């Protein structure tokens, strides 16, 4: 499937109708495995640190999210396949332009590479972008070979506003997920009992992200 | 109601944003 057809025939209608869109077998097993090695290498070489919160108050970040992460630009040596993933995500989003709600997506974060090190770690119910920080689309790539959610947990459960059913996303190998980052999609990472890896990029709406930067720079 | 930013995943809020 070309990006153009995936974007226009699937991602766009799916995002506009449901606000949550899964693409399985996104890059293929060979590229998926390479990404998984790069992530293992980061993990093994002690690159990960505690996942942080936008606004840190009295409780530890670890009470809220049990993952450890690093940020990847995609050009670092030994991270080139993550960079290919990021370009592939970018390509999809660029082919969606002007058709994802009324968003105009001009930019994104670096990739957040995140590991829940089993042990019942997860992420309490949250909204990625509750207060208008610019993030309009959350994009997650999973790379967990041999994941059995009934035994190892780690389900991403999303509660799409107004819907008769919540969405349970297993963190399955080579699975790509898009969802609106705002309050339409509260979500949680249910406790994980094996090592769970995912790479997240957030896409920014130009106008909202500009306002967010303004509020922050004069906050 | 809770400030939901206290639960939201951190992102760099200036000068780390990749332009597509
Ligand atoms: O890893 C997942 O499935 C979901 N992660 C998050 O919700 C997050 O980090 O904001
Ligand atoms: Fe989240």
């Amino acid at each position: 499937l070309p990006a153009l057809k995936l974007a226009l025939e699937y991602i766009v209608p799916c995002m506009n109708k449901h606000g949550i869109c899964v693409v399985d077998d996104f890059l293929g097993k060979e590229t998926g495995q390479q990404i998984g090695d790069e992530v293992r290498a980061l993990h093994d070489t002690g690159k990960f640190t505690d996942g942080q919160l936008v606004s840190q108050k009295s409780d530890s970040s670890k009470d809220i999210r049990g993952d450890k992460i690093t940020w990847i630009e995609g050009k670092e040596p030994g991270c080139e396949t993550i960079g290919l993933l990021m370009s592939s995500m970018d390509d999809l989003i660029r082919h969606c332009n002007g058709k994802l709600g009324s968003y105009k997506i001009n930019g994104r974060t670096k990739a957040m590479v995140a590991c829940y090190p089993g042990n019942g770690t997860g992420y309490v119910r949250h909204v990625d972008n509750p207060n208008g920080d610019g993030r309009c689309v959350t994009c997650i790539y999973y790379l967990n070979k041999d994941w059995d959610a009934k035994v190892s947990g780690g389900i991403l459960r999303i509660f799409p506003e107004g819907k008769a059913q919540f969405a349970d996303i297993e963190p399955k190998f080579d699975r790509l997920l898009f969802f609106w980052s705002d309050r339409r999609n509260p979500h949680e990472v249910q406790p994980a009992y094996a090592t769970r890896y995912a790479i997240t990029v957030w896409y920014f709406d130009a106008d909202e992200r500009a306002r967010a930067k303004v509020k922050y720079l004069t906050g | 109601e809770l400030d939901l930013e206290t639960l939201a995943p951190y992102i760099p809020m200036d000068g780390e944003d990749f332009q597509l």
